[PDB]
């Protein structure tokens, strides 16, 4: 499932911002 | 009026932004208590003003490490906005000032903790929960656009929730008052428009697509484009393709597709009719949004508060202590603040 793999990913933490 | 509203809410915003309030309080006058939030150049701390009994949020910036990240303009721009904005879901700029070492922003203290915090333990919300906040970011985004300002970082981690279960925006340090388009790569990879990592000037559209992905996120309970890395990221948002749970309503599925737009002269936000197009959209249709600008309608959540001061809601972060060097660095760089 789409949840199983989110929450499997290494993105389910505070995302940081990008930048340059 | 809304028109009218916006023409007085601009002209209150012009006098602030042309003389910014600085140095409107000292170091000294706070009692530092907790870390609620870390950042690449510095952390949020739950302080207590001595003076009122009043407690705050202050964040405070390490101007070297500001220096390092080339982020001396936008620090710059997010302390003369804040200083001048003035809206209920905004987060409020108590006082301002700097030292030999560091700045600081003392804000109003939201206890509720991050959207974050309360999405990824709850897993979504529901239609009615996530239409509730969109709302209120629409107004946000209506106001901040009406004066010439993009925010270029909505995402959960930026919203807080008050004590009235009502969001509270965080986080002006990508914020810009522009009037023509703009072209730095900035944001958080799940939210970038097309545009952005495209290197295209872009322009307030990007605020727009970060709102749909933000619906989608509290929606479904995971962001419409994920993967390990940014790269890949990158890739999912340029293609466009946006798949929807089963359970997304119709009425949900059409907003998604107008907010996560590649096509700027489809975009909802972006045409002739504006912010319209989006308050009118049947998703909407029993939003009262006059009545959620006054604070009336009732919250889908009330976040649990023990007390004043209470940290709870928020997750634990290492304590450093607070150096302040006994020579003055990076003057020059921020003579403004
Ligand atoms: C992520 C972030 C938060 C901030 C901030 O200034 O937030 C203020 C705040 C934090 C916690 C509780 N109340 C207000 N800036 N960047």
């Amino acid at each position: 499932t789409t949840y199983a793999d989110f929450i499997a990913s290494g993105r389910t933490g505070r995302r940081n911002a990008i930048h340059d | 009026s809304v028109k009218e509203f916006l023409a007085k809410a601009k002209e209150d915003f012009l006098k602030k932004w042309e003389n910014p309030a600085q140095n409107t309080a000292h170091l000294d006058q706070f009692e530092r208590i907790k870390t609620l939030g870390t950042g690449s150049f510095g952390r949020v701390m739950l302080v207590k003003h001595m003076e009122t009994g009043n407690h705050y949020a202050m964040k405070i910036l390490d101007k070297q490490k500001v220096v390092k990240l080339k982020q001396i303009e936008h620090t710059l721009n997010e302390k003369r906005i804040l200083q001048a904005v003035n809206f209920p879901f905004l987060v409020k700029l108590e006082f301002s000032f700097k030292d030999n070492s560091n700045l600081y922003m003392v804000m109003e203290y939201v206890p509720g903790g991050e959207m974050f915090s309360h999405l990824r333990r709850i897993g979504r919300f529901s239609e009615p929960h996530a239409r509730f906040y969109a709302a209120q970011i629409v107004l946000t985004f209506e106001y901040l656009h009406s004066l010439d300002l993009i925010y270029r970082d909505l995402k959960p981690e930026n919203l807080l929730i008050d004590q009235q279960g009502y969001i509270q925006v965080t986080d002006f340090g990508f914020a810009k008052r522009v009037k023509g388009r703009t072209w730095t790569l900035c944001g958080t990879p799940e939210y970038l428009a097309p545009e952005i990592i495209l290197s295209k000037g872009y322009n307030k559209a990007v605020d727009w697509w970060a709102l749909g992905v933000l619906i989608y996120e509290m929606a479904a309970g995971y962001p419409p484009f994920f993967a390990d890395q940014p790269i890949q990221i990158y890739e999912k948002i340029v293609s466009g393709k946006v798949r929807f749970p089963s359970h997304f309503s119709s009425d949900l599925k059409d907003l998604l597709r107008n907010l996560l737009q590649v096509d700027l002269t489809k975009r909802f936000g972006n045409l002739k009719n504006g912010v319209n197009d989006i308050k009118n959209h049947k998703w909407f249709a029993t939003t009262d949004w006059i009545a959620i600008y006054q604070r009336k309608v009732e919250a889908p959540f009330i976040p649990k508060f023990k007390g004043p001061g209470d940290t709870s809601n928020f997750d634990d972060y290492e304590e450093e202590e607070i150096r302040v060097s006994i020579n003055e660095k990076c003057g020059k760089e921020f003579s403004e603040f």
